[PDB]
């Protein structure tokens, strides 16, 4: 079976680019026949990002000696700015014009889980329904390939074009297949602009040094595939065979020595008595209809018969087997089947807070490993558009330049999936004893709780004064 | 009865045959020597042609594929009442102490244990590279004649027709007798070493002493085999062209001593000819349950409890070394 | 079994070294081909530094004579320093250019953790977009080769030249094989400079003195590899041979000494008896249509039939096999199964917290131990490096010279994950008797919290008066 | 089995010494192979040392006459420079130039584990980056034989030279053998100068009178080697031979007599009747296509066939015997494998937490049992250089001098692992009874939360007076 299916004994780059179309392609055949992928990035979407992504804005103060109050003050700006430009209703902050920014990470994350990379390019749209002429196409991994297709070089690496030390200088992008009759032709991308502008967003997890490409899906999947058809095949075979049953015409005859001399007899030159008994046979089975139940009884004239004795008859072990397998890839993979397919099996309070826990910190883990470096990529090419363009204004002691520090002034956060429901009792209990003895802060509260304490405050004093307006109990 | 591993040597120092012309070592899981087994030499010429390849080239069947090996076992007593072999003033109080005398007695009770074995294995050998012919005999055994199939051409004899003794001391040139016994030999001679009263009539002609050249002139890494083996091995010097080397080593059989070599003979060959080191199973069931029945030898030192409540060392063998090419060497009896 | 692995009896040094590239690269081939590699090394990326690896400054106030008040000012000044250079968005801290901080101490604990060995250099990046022209690149455990790939030597050994008495000297760093078709040229590395910059911070965990390399995988994980095999195939057997059956036509005939008689005359010359008969047959066959079901009986003639006389019967004990297997391994390797494939089977409450307690603090205990060296080297240089630009200001009263004290001086702690939940219950009340009996630090208050109280508090004086202008309650 | 493996019947020592190099080259195996040494010398390092080991001074100041209050501030200086002194990050402290005081208790203890006994030397580095130019280097056990590797003599023993009482005057030191290709001489090493200077500190725990080596490890472990093979190969055999199958043909033919006088008569003269039966069956073969499933059934014409009949169908009962054993062992070895494999099976509350207090009550004996005696050495030499380039300053009042009374002077106890968690309730409800009734004191409260009752004074008063500026809550 490891036939279909072959490791080569390498470094994992040089084991896995080789390999890249087959395990991909495989990869693609897979979570479109199989629900679990759907399934998986569904969950890692609600968790990550859920509802919406967030972004907070906390320039440097202290450090470029800008004051708290100032940077706050312009963070609302920012916010204010970011949150209308980004809830375009008309889909049109994207070059295909048919994704918001919530469909931007949505479809980032997918292919940064799938290929393990994403790829956006920030462009120029000429479109004026919008202030800010800076929209982010995302570029499919399908491009980056050697100029022509053409296998790995000395520099020019599986569509990258890097130096000895290995520096991403640009990629050679092929034309895009759709409709499935354009050819590729390979267009040369930066990887980023010199002064600090980020034009070709290329975020990708490398296990090793040197490596180019993410994590696959497949090469850890075509078990699933096998297993899925062998069960499948077997209770078809089961099912089919609980109840087989052979309906032949056996009969007394075969008088051993006289059976033989008569079969011999004809053979040579007496066939009139074979056609005869096949004869008296067949006026036998049209003068008993010999009939079992609503079926006719298959003409068999005596002597022959199926010998439908067994294999083996002990217990499949399948039910084990899968039950282990499906424990085993699923903290493999990652998340759980208890609920990739659900399972309430003895499933205990311990059980069920434990697994959540660390299922969602480990989740909080993945999420502020790729999806902040989108978060932040994204801001800071907005904020350059809107600097450029003077929405917001930059604090006027500013220690250093914008274009100097992008990273001080760009500095952000983000807030992914919303308030976490698991037991109540848990998280209520949590919330006394923090606002009792002071250990939760502003940022992490809101971090939390995903809400903001200036609205949370502004919204109580608005609550108690239309308490007290109307005859209420603030 | 100490462990295997209490087997550390590193003196190997066999007089220049199973360490230069007989180092193909072939133990085998098996009892026998099975020639068809052997690869040997490989069928080595024949190519396909440019459009697909041919057949499965296999170990080309040797016609003869069973001699029995000398499966030699012997064993010594290392009981502790010798004083034994005290090399000078390393802190005799040691083998005043019985747990040094007895580790050190089965060092030397083995050491002169695979000498013995390696003097049998020498004698072996110079049968082989003498007449093609060996003796596989012994009491309570069958003597079995193991021949590689020395031709007559490789059996000729200088006493045949003229001899050097019945020839002219002064101007008779024997170098016309060595290319005339080298020819016949399937290749290049390049050791004419003799046994000693050989080389003499052979040295006897002026031709020859005048002909030889007593300086180093290193050729190759012969003179560093005899500066090891100083003992029997004595490197004459140059002949010019071949070098010229003499064998005087001598077996201290059962009550008296006499020197390997028979009166005057020669074997005309190549350093590089290929002898096969064949070695059979080792009856041992220590040896079996550890996987030592394909290997070249196998100490032990183990007791005796009951009748001979004693304790020994017991060293087992079985080579069947033989030269892959009998044809290879032209042997001669001399005047 | 034992053929295709082989353990020499020596010490452990030159038991793996012979065999290091054997061992290296089938772990490779379990690491790529197994999803346990990459859920253990996720999982100790999240215990480890999780979120982020947090820098803490302590110089030795005390000892040196400095004031603590002035030291923590000063390490004020350092950590707004490092936290505004570690947040570089653009990837620009590494000479690949594309890793920050915290994929500094994944990659370097990623293979420090498969290798047992990281391999940090400290170079001088000419990149002015930041202050500080340091960065780090990360060499290859392939590069430490001898000279050409020679074999040990007396004091080359494996690619480290030393001393008699083992002083690792410096390296000799094979080139890059990416493509894999560069040769490779070794070239000169010394360890460390000797005014105590750490050039090449090459931090690995020796077993015993005089070891040059680490740990391994995979001289533990060939048993996974196999027992996966065996299991595999077996299940595959027992699936396809549940229902084989075989269809085969028996008769009576068989007139013993007739049919022998019979066989041998056709054998020697009436062969048309075997003729005539075997048309017969197939006039037989093909007048019955001897059909089993859907489809066609395979062609047999009377006189011959398979016997599918099976082995022996007994349940397979896989099962049991299977689980106490896992088990083993599983806190063999040291993370339990329970949840590398997440088992919920009769786990209960002493059961959970037990098993969680203990496993985080061993936790902490690989965090301490190999996560403490990279922070404090990479540390050091970069306080080096600020010291050199006068960006922070060393005390006026110094004992000792920076360069003298850089221990002294560069003094530092590390935070690795965020706060642990698994309770609450537990922590709260944890919590409550700390604060009330005075039992817990603000150190060890901020280790176990992951947060400051220098920004505890002053966050909680914004609540309290944001609270008291707004109207809220205190 | 017993012949692998070999007893003799006499006082330990001497039945471990002449066999000493077998024992620890097959532990060193085992080690090497086998994951549960690594494990369990892991556990015992995070239980004995843990994060760090604390050094804690206290002179015998009611004996000597010394202020408590002088010994104590006396105390605080000698904590602070060897805390700084200890504290050196560049790994400087060893004269391998890569070991931490750390990982000098960590080699230690993980050797004194394995063969029982450690090997400090304190050597004169003359690496001026500290004050103090004693460093400390471990050494080999392998080192340690009779000069030139001689048998055991009358007083030079096992490489230890005597006296007839046994006092331990010196070692003969082997040279080192990596590369495995160094000879072995043999050098004079003195145990201790005769003025109390620990120089070779050789620490091993004497089982019985006389004993020169400490314990093993392997002459215990060869049962699990042998057991994991046994059920290693049980488990291939079974999976293999579950269905295993014979397919072979047989025929009715057999005419006995008729048979029997055909093959003999084949035999003597009429071989061509078995040719045309073969010439007969290899037809019936090829016009039969004599197919089973994927396969072709394996050529077999009529009359042979294997008799797979098989041994007892019991089942192995290797289930409680693998349970038994493991229990029995792991509470032999003395570390409970429900946690060296992590077992949860039927695990109770008392279960729990009184498994989890005695098994650390018992590495509480064994740290002050295999700890103390390296801290304590190695703190007396480090004192006494601090004593030598005055450092610290030795009470005026001193009863007796330094050299006299270093016992007495350097007089200390050492902090292992961190604070304990198992439970909460119970170390709270123990805590809250301690400090109501006062039954607990500063140095051993100290002990049981691994802090400092100076350190947690001055960091409250921090905390009240904070909380009183900010505004918060004492």
């Amino acid at each position: 079976q490891l036939r279909s299916w072959n490791p080569p004994s390498e470094s994992v780059d040089a084991a896995l680019l080789p390999n890249f179309t087959r395990g991909n392609a495989r990869a693609d055949d897979l979570v479109r026949n199989n629900g679990y992928a759907a399934n998986a990035i569904q969950l890692h979407q609600d968790h990550i990002v859920g509802s919406f992504f967030r972004l907070s804005h906390r320039p440097s103060w202290r450090y470029l000696g800008i004051g708290e109050e100032e940077a706050r003050a312009f963070s609302r700006e920012v916010e204010a700015a970011w949150k209308e430009f980004a809830e375009d209703d008309c889909c049109c902050i994207d070059v295909e014009r048919k994704r918001t920014f919530t469909m931007m990470i949505r479809e980032g994350v997918a292919m940064h889980a799938f290929n393990g990379e994403l790829f956006v390019q920030a462009t120029w749209d000429t479109s004026s329904s919008r202030l800010f002429r800076t929209q982010f196409r995302m570029v499919s991994p399908k491009r980056i390939s050697n100029p022509n297709n053409t296998g790995d070089s000395r520099n020019c690496r599986a569509g990258v074009q890097i130096n000895d030390s290995g520096a991403a200088l640009g990629y050679y992008v092929s034309e895009d297949g759709y409709p499935g009759w354009m050819p590729q032709k390979w267009t040369w991308i930066p990887r980023e602009l010199p002064g600090g502008r980020a034009s070709f967003i290329h975020v990708f997890e490398p296990v090793e040094d040197g490596q180019t490409r993410g994590a696959n899906v497949f090469y850890s999947v075509m078990e699933q595939m096998k297993m899925l058809d062998t069960l499948q095949n077997t209770q078809l075979q089961s099912a089919i065979v609980k109840a087989m049953y052979a309906a032949t015409i056996e009969s007394e005859l075969d008088t051993q020595s006289a059976m033989d001399f008569i079969l011999g007899a004809n053979s040579q030159e007496q066939r009139e008595r074979l056609t005869g008994w096949i004869g008296e046979i067949a006026a036998y089975y049209a003068a008993a209809p010999v009939r079992l139940g609503g079926a006719k009884v298959p003409h068999l004239m005596p002597g022959d018969s199926l010998n439908l004795q067994t294999a083996q008859d002990t217990d499949n072990g399948y039910s084990v087997f899968e039950q282990s397998l499906l424990r085993y890839i699923a903290a493999g993979l990652g998340v759980s089947y208890e609920q990739l397919s659900r399972n309430y099996a003895q499933m205990s309070y311990s059980t069920a807070r434990a697994s959540a826990n660390e299922s969602w910190a480990y989740f909080m883990g993945r999420r502020k490993f790729v999806a902040s470096r989108q978060a932040s990529q994204m801001f800071l090419c907005w904020l350059e558009e809107a600097i450029v363009r003077r929405v917001v204004t930059l604090p006027s002691k500013a220690r250093f330049s914008f274009q100097e520090a992008r990273s001080a002034w760009g500095n952000c956060d983000w807030i992914g999936s919303g308030r976490m429901a698991i037991d109540g009792l848990k998280e209520v209990q949590e919330a006394v004893m923090l606002i009792e003895a002071g250990l939760s802060t502003y940022e992490k509260e809101c971090a939390k709780r995903g809400d903001d304490y200036q609205e949370i405050f502004a919204q109580q004093v608005r609550e108690t004064m239309e308490r007290r307006a109307a005859g209420l109990k603030p | 009865a100490q462990l295997l591993a209490a087997n550390e040597q590193k003196f190997k120092f066999d007089p220049l045959f199973l360490r230069l012309f007989f180092r193909e070592s072939y133990p085998f899981t098996t009892e026998k020597v099975y020639l068809s087994q052997i690869p040997g030499l490989v069928n080595m010429a024949l190519y396909v042609s440019p459009i697909v390849s041919g057949e499965v080239i296999r170990s080309r069947g040797g016609s003869t594929s069973e001699f029995t090996p000398g499966y030699v076992k012997p064993k010594h007593e290392v009981n502790p009442q010798m004083t034994l072999r005290r090399l000078p003033d390393e802190d005799p109080q040691n083998l005043a102490d019985p747990a040094y005398r007895r580790r050190r007695i089965i060092m030397q009770n083995m050491r002169d244990e695979e000498l013995a074995i390696a003097q049998v294995e020498e004698m072996q050998a110079v049968s082989a590279v003498l007449k093609g012919k060996y003796t596989m005999t012994g009491e309570a055994f069958d003597p079995v004649e193991v021949d590689m199939g020395r031709s007559e051409e490789n059996n000729i004899t200088q006493s045949g027709g003229t001899e050097w003794s019945k020839r002219d001391k002064s101007t008779y040139d024997p170098t016309d007798d060595i290319e005339a016994y080298a020819l016949n030999a399937s290749g290049v001679v390049n050791i004419i070493v003799f046994d000693p009263k050989g080389w003499a009539l052979f040295r006897s002609f002026k031709a020859v002493k005048e002909k030889l050249d007593t300086r180093r002139g290193s050729n190759s890494e012969l003179e560093t085999a005899v500066k090891d083996l100083g003992k029997a091995v004595s490197y004459k010097g140059m002949y010019g062209d071949v070098a010229i080397v003499v064998y005087s080593g001598q077996y201290v059989e059962n009550g008296v001593k006499k020197n390997f070599l028979p009166d005057n003979t020669m074997v005309l060959g190549n350093t590089q000819a290929r002898g096969l080191r064949t070695y059979g199973c080792i009856q041992d069931a220590d040896a079996q349950r550890e996987g030592i029945n394909a290997s070249a030898r196998y100490p032990k030192n183990w007791v005796t409890t009951g009748d001979p409540a004693r304790e020994f060392t017991m060293i087992q063998s079985a080579p069947l070394m033989l030269l892959a090419d009998p044809d290879e060497f032209v042997s001669v009896q001399l005047a």
